RNA sequence: AGCUAGUUGGUGGGGUAAUGGCCCACCAAGGCGACGACGGGUAGCCGGUCUGAGAGGAUGGCCGGCCACAGGGGCACUGAGACACGGGCCCCACUCCUACGGGAGGCAGCAGUUAGGAAUCUUCCGCAAUGGGCGCAAGCCUGACGGAGCGACGCCGCUUGGAGGAAGAAGCCCUUCGGGGUGUAAACUCCUGAACCCGGGACGAAACCCCCGACGAGGGGACUGACGGUACCGGGGUAAUAGCGCCGGCCAACUCCGUGCCAGCAGCCGCGGUAAUACGGAGGGCGCGAGCGUUACCCGGAUUCACUGGGCGUAAAGGGCGUGUAGGCGGCCUGGGGCGUCCCAUGUGAAAGACCACGGCUCAACCGUGGGGGAGCGUGGGAUACGCUCAGGCUAGACGGUGGGAGAGGGUGGUGGAAUUCCCGGAGUAGCGGUGAAAUGCGCAGAUACCGGGAGGAACGCCGAUGGCGAAGGCAGCCACCUGGUCCACCCGUGACGCUGAGGCGCGAAAGCGUGGGGAGCAAACCGGAUUAGAUACCCGGGUAGUCCACGCCCUAAACGAUGCGCGCUAGGUCUCUGGGUCUCCUGGGGGCCGAAGCUAACGCGUUAAGCGCGCCGCCUGGGGAGUACGGCCGCAAGGC
RNA sequence: UUCCCGGGCCUUGUACACACCGCCCGUCACGCCAUGGGAGCGGGCUCUACCCGAAGUCGCCGGGAGCCUACGGGCAGGCGCCGAGGGUAGGGCCCGUGACUGGGGCGAAGUCGUAACAAGGUAGCUGUACCGGAAGGUGCGGCUGGA
């Protein structure tokens, strides 16, 4: 009855990722929609749009991959090595801002929802607020 | 389990066993011996081990071994017990102190004489 | 797993500095509890301390804060304050003096004795300092305190020399007897020089006091040290304590002799039974050094209670299955609040401790100063993405309508034939049964085989399938009735009604039990006959409960897919069952095999997950003792949880 | 080429690996350690009812009986409630102990048999019931952890 309806959307790219498709469908959320704002700017995904099936919204999110490469199993990188919820509905976390994860020393993003709206790691101690730890992202 | 699991049931904890009853885990606790005998070990290894019956003053009459080679122990000896186990000696798990009380330590034992109570050899040496 | 008599509440009094069932009358029947009441066991609590990468775990000795005690127990008095450690009264235990009737005493104050124990100190000095009490002051009291004494109990600092020195003495150890080692080590040469003798010898001390100014501000003067002739400084000055653990692997350090599963070692693996780096010694070496080891306990390793940070198909471990209460969790759009949550200042977080500096004792331990943030909670202000709530609204979730579809789904009642056994009649004979082979047994008293008639019970061949239905156990001749689940189509209705579920409740194979029927075949037990060394078995002949029915119990299992349920996502090839269609084919549900990706220790799984995620429940934490013991609940009992 | 012995390759199964001259099971016997039950015995803690009940607060009286400094009063004293505690009585929990008895564990070489591991020579396991010196056997039903 869909219980998460953003680790439903995350892992929805975990396994979109994993047979290197062009795009996957995920039902929209006003909210789903900022957290794929984010994965857009910081290169994780090349976009997103809202699209329509069947009378019911959904959101083409059209997946970034690596380069190809050479050798025994030439499938490529990904961009998205790992990305899962930190904060679930039955477990809620949620952090101060001198509290905030450095998501592979720096190299990752962690996303997480406050007051001034969904930022990154890096804009939520510049701003200063943190909040809900979303999730993190590398 | 779950989260809400953990918050109704909790963790236990491993909370150990004492493997020696000294009561009030004393260091050492004196007793006067019962009986100064000889037994046999277990399976792998055969000899004739010197134990020794000592009457606690914890109220126990508990078997401690008697290390070293040769003893002056009777049984109206008063001697301190230690702790640890002989592993091929079923029910001792306590040792005898040498050097401690009416028990005395190894005469000529000269090399490792901080245990089992030998005194230094003084013979310009 | 239930507790509750002042018990819960009220009214009016008593009482207190003061609220309050704190106590008392009268009234009402409440109060508490799985969010763990009540009861049992244990424990003084904290700042802090130990450990840890941290999260945590452990702990509360010194010191500071709080509490509670003063031989056991009770009570008041005085008083601002006590239920009063060195004040009072009473009861008991104990001790002491008694002229025997009635007196005295309370070291959990500083020392100290005794008992216990593995174990814990001087019946020291002084009010010079600080602090407390009384006092106008002088001063007096101060076992608070300042110090000293004892114990390597701990930490820190220092010494037992330094530099020279033989291709290398003696001793002793090993030797492939040539040599190698201890070893610059020592002998020996100088130089410095702990300890000890000698003189000086304090910081801690300046006030209280006195004079001036008025016994104010201010200036000046006087007395006073326990520690102690000690620290420290100067002069002189003698080479001057070293030990303990270990040397198989973990783990750094190897040979020789003795020994022979002996004596012995031991933390685990394990060594010792003739050539032992594992025992005993020696030589040598390694690790430390006024210590070194051992024991006992705490954290660590232990990510073996996993919040960080574990799992459950086969290793420990999915509840037998459903239903469902509490509780936990919950779709998309729009606003109100601002509880969760975030931010800002502010209040608090005592000192001490820890960290960062800078200093003080010749260093350090120790100590002083300054500084920095912690975490937690109060108040005020703000933010509204997520959670919550209130409200509006949506349809993908869920349920419902209409039209249908398959089925061993369930209960009741009825019925059919095949077969078995028995009874009757006919006909028919000398053997039939049975085994590996036999025997028991049955048979001329007319068997077995054949036919005809009759009774009775149980189970449904072919269909029938590696097939179907159900939540599970499970369900199979046919018929009728009563009845649940379920799948498809059409996108018509309500519209978030959702998922899971501790206890509860219900179903629950076989076997077993109770009461009453029925009993053809089969068949525990039991009896025979063989097989066998012996057979309480396997093989054969009989054969009772039971298997069948009704009603009531019983709750077990390899109740197995050894895989809980719900939802979302991630190649397909193929077989089969049942629906719909523009039925070549597509699509939905269900049952199988193979296998993308991915997972697994492997075996294997693979949209009928063991993949990738989330929600909830159950369970696991070495083998045995053990599903045993005790207690509890249930059962007629067996026994069950 | 069935059968007896030995050998060769493949495959299946194993709980064997000193390798089937293997391993393994349960009574029985001796010894020892911990332990359950047990006529009872001996304590500890606790609860309930009643009896006696000191000191002492409080409440009366303070009168045919005292004392007082201001007497329609105070003190002494008497009575009462509560009361530490002692006594009696019956329960609850815990601990030690007990003739005897049940099972467990250990003890290098004890007696009896062959249960399981290979189709273990009757596939095994299992719930249950009955039976047997012993493992175990058989009945009914289930499982693949077998053919
Ligand atoms: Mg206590
Ligand atoms: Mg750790
Ligand atoms: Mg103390
Ligand atoms: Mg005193
Ligand atoms: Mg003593
Ligand atoms: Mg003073
Ligand atoms: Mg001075
Ligand atoms: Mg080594
Ligand atoms: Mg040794
Ligand atoms: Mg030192
Ligand atoms: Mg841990
Ligand atoms: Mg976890
Ligand atoms: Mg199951
Ligand atoms: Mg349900
Ligand atoms: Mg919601
Ligand atoms: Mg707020
Ligand atoms: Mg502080
Ligand atoms: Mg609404
Ligand atoms: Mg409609
Ligand atoms: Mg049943
Ligand atoms: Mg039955
Ligand atoms: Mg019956
Ligand atoms: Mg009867
Ligand atoms: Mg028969
Ligand atoms: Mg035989
Ligand atoms: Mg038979
Ligand atoms: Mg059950
Ligand atoms: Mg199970
Ligand atoms: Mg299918
Ligand atoms: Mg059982
Ligand atoms: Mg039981
Ligand atoms: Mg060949
Ligand atoms: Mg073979
Ligand atoms: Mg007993
Ligand atoms: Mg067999
Ligand atoms: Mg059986
Ligand atoms: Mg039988
Ligand atoms: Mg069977
Ligand atoms: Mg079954």
């Amino acid at each position: 009855m869909l219980t998460d309806p953003i680790a439903d959307m995350l892992t929805r790219i975990r396994n979109a990722t994993r047979v290197y498709k062009e795009s996957t469908d995920v039902p929209a959320s006003r909210f789903k929609e900022e957290i794929l704002r984010i994965l857009a700017r910081e290169g994780f995904i090349k976009g997103y749009e809202r699209v329509d099936v069947d009378g019911k919204p959904y959101l083409r999110v059209y997946l970034k991959y690596g380069p190809r490469r050479q050798g025994p199993d030439p499938r490529p990188e990904q961009v998205i090595h790992h990305i899962r919820r930190i904060s679930k509905p039955g477990r809620r976390v949620y952090v101060g801002v001198k509290e905030i994860p450095r998501v592979r020393r720096g190299l990752g993003i962690a996303i997480l929802s406050t007051s001034k709206g969904v930022l990154t790691d890096r804009e939520a101690r510049k701003l200063g607020v943190g909040g809900e730890l979303i999730c993190e992202v590398w | 389990p779950t989260i809400n699991q953990l918050v109704r049931k909790g963790r236990e904890k491993v909370r150990k066993k004492s493997k020696v009853p000294a009561l009030k885990g004393a260091p050492f606790r004196r007793g006067v011996c019962t009986v100064v005998r000889t037994v046999t070990p277990k399976k792998p290894n055969s000899a004739l081990r010197k134990v020794a019956k000592v009457r606690l003053t914890s109220g126990y009459e508990v078997t401690a071994y008697i290390p070293g080679e040769g003893h002056n122990l009777q049984e109206h000896s008063v001697v301190l017990i230690r702790g640890g186990r002989v592993k091929d000696l079923p029910g001792v798990r306590y040792h005898i102190v040498r050097g401690v009380y009416d028990a005395a330590g190894v005469k000529d034992r000269k090399k490792s004489r901080s245990k089992y109570g030998t005194k230094k050899p003084k013979e310009a040496a």
